[PDB]
RNA sequence: ACGGGGAAUCAGGGUUCGAUUCCGGAGAGGGAGCCUGAGAAACGGCUACCACAUCCAAGGAAGGCAGCAGGCGCGCAAAUUACCCACUCCCGACCCGGGGAGGUAGUGACGAAAAAUAACAAUACAGGACUCUUUCGAGGCCCUGUAAUUGGAAUGAGUCCACUUUAAAUCCUUUAACGAGGAUCCAUUGGAGGGCAAGUCUGGUGCCAGCAGCCGCGGUAAUUCCAGCUCCAAUAGCGUAUAUUAAAGUUGCUGCAGUUAAAAAGCUCGUAGUUGGAUCUCUCUCGGCCGAAGCGUUUACUUUGAAAAAAUUAGAGUGUUCAAAGCAGGCCGCCUGGAUACCGCAGCUAGGAAUAAUGGAAUAGGACCGCGGUUCUAUUUUGUUGGUUUUCGGAACUGAGGCCAUGAUUAAGAGGGACGGCCGGGGGCAUUCGUAUUGCGCCGCUAGAGGUGAAAUUCUUGGACCGGCGCAAGACGGACCAGAGCGAAAGCAUUUGCCAAGAAUGUUUUCAUUAAUCAAGAACGAAAGUCACCAUAAACGAUGCCGACCGGCGAUGCGGCGGCGUUAUUCCCAUGACCCGCCGGGCAGCUUCCGGGAAACCAAAGUCUUUGGGUUCCGGGGGGAGUAUGGUUGCAAAGCUGAAACUUAAAGGAAUUGACGGAAGGGCACCACC
RNA sequence: GAAGACGGUCGAACUUGACUAUCUAGAGGAAGUA
């Protein structure tokens, strides 16, 4: 970005969407929305 | 010849700085394009989804074909081929697999007969290629 | 070798070692003065005057005789030019071809020269400048050069 | 143009040294030359030498006794304080056991032996051995 | 890029790192504003906005882990939601309470220190060496083993009481009992062609699979792949990747390079910068013969002193069982430590005075002296008081006189400038000549003239070409013309005149350091190109500039100095042309074990590991590429400046042996010719 | 002596422009890459 402070916006639009990303993939599971999570349980 | 006297210091470190930039290996490492050309962005090693399995060809005064691996690398996206050690080796590799890539030896050169490639896999699906080859430990299934 | 030609020469003159005054001369210290002092009059350089006294007086070198230089001599009575004798010469020189390059303007070998002529007097006035011989905001100029001389 | 005037008179009697001459012309003569040259004399290094009076500056005839394998000057004089001495004469001198480095300090010009021993530091001329 | 103390590496010089436990700063999601208080612009305080985000009955309410744990994410990359205030300290009203500061355990092959995986004896060896034997072969003579040969001896790793340790524990240390023969109580990681220690042993493979940092190995005998066996190196460690240091005298201050390998600017001027020739041998008032009062022109330099946190580093002492450590310990209540050095630069203090800068008297407004005059003033002075008055003493300014050896270093085989006679294809302007070429006028002649290896192309009886006569036009100056001359370089040649320069030489002239090299800045600049610009070349000695030293030899050009003798001016000198020298700069050449250099070669490309005279530009493996982009000048062409991605193990320079021809010269054969 | 209000100041932020930068959805294509 060629410049110090355009260099850290640039960082911190790229946080911003892998955030995103992973906030998206753990949303699915035993929330408000998701199904709930299911434990399989076994004694071995 | 060079200036000598007891007052040019300023005259004699101003000069070998300026011709310190004429030297490749202080070029390449204090000039920051070739920093943002490496894909691994100067770390030792890097981890990517493997894409394929590619096939490259020996450079001439030989012949063979060298058994690499196209991988998109996870923290930039950037693509690499990447070469497979041993024989039987790219038997132990799927596709879209986590895989661990490292450098080949001579710091960004293409080591001598593999045309154009700068890397080597070290782990698959985090089991080293080495405790699969002398069949140490399995990939887990 | 020379400053502004590009060569060199061992053409000089040679003093002897005894800096005593010769038997054979019967000039004094005071008629001497008077010598230089009337030979200042008609306008001769302190270089013209010692030629004058070694060629036709046995006056081999005046410090010799009168323990003293020519310009000294002229400076403390008052008979002293305003601007040095080799300063004069430099822009009597730079007059004479800007004279003669005004009327033949395609001459490139006056136009050159008068660049290490003018050059030349720069740096002899910087070194009067520093002496002060000059006053300091003296400066040589092409307009101004014709009336100095 | 002609600067370091002792590097004039060193370099001659380095040159004439190696071609096997008895005596040198040196020119012009200066105060500095004459103390350096009395440092070599008084180490065995030269023997006599005559300074010829012009009025304008000197001359010196040196006699040439073949002992001499290198006489050099060190440009600029850099100042030499009395814990830097071994690096210098560890740079230019050939062996510990012969050689001298020449320093002018404030007690004269003289070896770096005898500094040591007047505990003084300076500047160095040059070197012989 | 938080800064230092410091860290790694290291001949010497250096290069790189320092987020990180000590010190200093900053900030508590982003900014901003505040209250309280000695202290805060505090965030385990408050108030907003911005971004996120929690509870809700939808009205409202609450938030800030870059504290300790822990989780998610991110990634190549990093530990327990443990115990305790016992230690070290801190806070409070306080001997008492509290402290995720801190201590203690856990995980912990970051890293550092110590250190097991066996020792011994007796046998046996168609071992080996040692004493005798000529040799065989003989020895308690000494060693070795790839003996699952024999033998009991010694131990920890473990298992595990107890004590000790600790806040309580663990660990270590100490001791019971058990604990070894294939002592299976099993050492690994990389290699085995070279670099580089160690197998052209064996099978498989057959340019495949693969190995290989690099050179290379592999195509049916692989010393190199895949395996077995053997061997090598380091060893509780050893490979790989990346950063970085040494190696790298491949960034060069020490200490490199620039003719031909990468490379010196077209030329001269010229600001800053850098560098610059000799020369010059301690006293005054008091306080007790010494100090207080001055320094001596001013610095640099050098030596000293004091001031410089600890830790770290160097280093003294001291048997942590040794060591890395630690700061303790040692005698029979005593005794003794807890040193010391280094800490650049800048700033303080005191000595030195060589080197290197700078100052001081040249219109004398100079010093040292007494004498004089003008203005103001200390306050001592008059038993006290009041007032006047001076003196004394001190400044600030001016006149004469005396005195000083009164006062200017020499004149660079540094540089300017004069002067003298010369010299030159140096330059500009004017002028003069020469032939040739082109065109024109006339006359004679007749069908060809041109160009090539060959025609081709083109003009002629509308008489070409030719031969003679005359005129003009633009030019251009042959031979003489030289390994000669001049010019800063491009470059410069007919006669004569004018103008303004210049080198060298000669000088017992003059100034007296005025100098060298030069960013920036400027003047001229082949030839091509463009409407005056353009400023570029094998612009080439493929070779910065200034200075010193270092071999010979003969010519030549200019100037000067001498010298037999020839000529010319009728003699005579005086000169010119020759001849024999000498001196000084110049253009060159030959030569050489001067010394260099990779060599070709070079008297500089020498005086270089015995490395430093001053200074400018400039190179760093080959390409990408003098390319793209940006800036700038130019009308434009172009000029200056100028990369990166990527690719590659060589490209390149000298020299030597051969190989070649449709290159030129020689010798030879009826298996060649005549 | 609380709420409140005029004014001043400090001033986060908000809106509209202009310039600039980045992340993303994006037709078309070209060349080289093999």
């Amino acid at each position: 970005e060629l410049s110090r402070v355009d260099q850290r916006h640039r960082a911190s639009q790229l946080r911003k969407q892998k955030k995103e990303a992973v906030l998206a993939e753990k949303r699915q599971l035993g929330g408000k929305d998701g199904p709930p999570h299911q434990v399989l349980v076994v004694p071995l | 010849g060079k200036c000598r006297g007891l007052r040019t210091a300023r005259k004699l470190r101003s000069h070998r700085r300026d011709q310190k930039w004429h030297d490749k290996q202080y070029k390449k490492a204090h000039l920051g394009t070739a920093l943002k050309a490496n894909p691994f962005g100067g770390a030792s090693h890097a981890k990517g989804i493997v894409l394929e399995k590619v096939g490259v060809e020996a450079k001439q005064p030989n012949s063979a074909i060298r058994k690499c691996v196209r991988v998109q690398l996870i923290k930039n996206g950037k693509k690499i081929t990447a070469f497979v050690p041993n024989d039987g080796c790219l038997n132990f590799i799927e596709e879209n697999d986590e895989v661990l890539v490292a450098g080949f030896g001579r710091k960004g050169h293409a080591v001598g007969d593999i045309p154009g490639v700068r890397f080597k896999v070290v782990k698959v699906a985090n089991v080293s290629l080495l405790a699969l080859y002398k069949g140490k430990k399995e990939r887990p299934r | 070798g020379r400053m502004h030609a590009p060569g060199k020469g061992l053409s000089q003159s040679a003093l002897p070692y005894r800096r005593s005054v010769p038997t054979w001369l019967k000039l004094t210290s005071d008629d001497v003065k008077e010598q230089i002092y009337k030979l200042a009059k008609k306008g001769l350089t302190p270089s013209q005057i010692g030629v004058i006294l070694r060629d036709s007086h046995g006056v081999a070198q005046v410090r010799f005789v009168t323990g003293n230089k020519i310009l000294r001599i002229l400076k403390s009575k008052g008979l002293a030019p305003d601007l040095p004798e080799d300063l004069y010469h430099l822009i009597k020189k730079a007059v004479a071809v800007r004279k003669h390059l005004e009327r033949n303007r395609k001459d490139k070998d006056a136009k050159f020269r008068l660049i290490l002529i003018e050059s030349r007097i720069h740096r002899l006035a910087r070194y009067y400048k520093t002496k002060r011989v000059l006053p300091p905001n003296w400066k040589y100029e092409s307009s101004t050069a014709s009336a100095l001389v | 143009v002609r600067m370091n005037v002792l590097a004039d008179a060193l370099k001659s009697i380095n040159n004439a040294e190696k071609r096997g001459k008895r005596q040198v012309l040196i020119r012009p003569c200066s105060k500095v030359i004459v103390r350096f040259l009395t440092v070599m004399m008084k180490h065995g290094y030269i023997g006599e030498f005559e300074i010829i009076d012009d009025h304008r500056a000197g001359k010196i005839v040196v006699n040439l006794t073949g002992r001499l394998n290198k006489c050099g000057v060190i440009s600029p004089r850099f100042d030499v304080q009395l814990k830097d001495l071994e690096k210098w004469q560890n740079n230019l001198l050939p062996s510990r056991q012969f050689g001298f480095i020449v320093l002018t300090t404030s007690a004269g010009i003289m070896d770096h032996e005898e500094a040591r021993r007047k505990h003084t530091g300076g500047k160095i001329l040059g070197f012989f051995f």
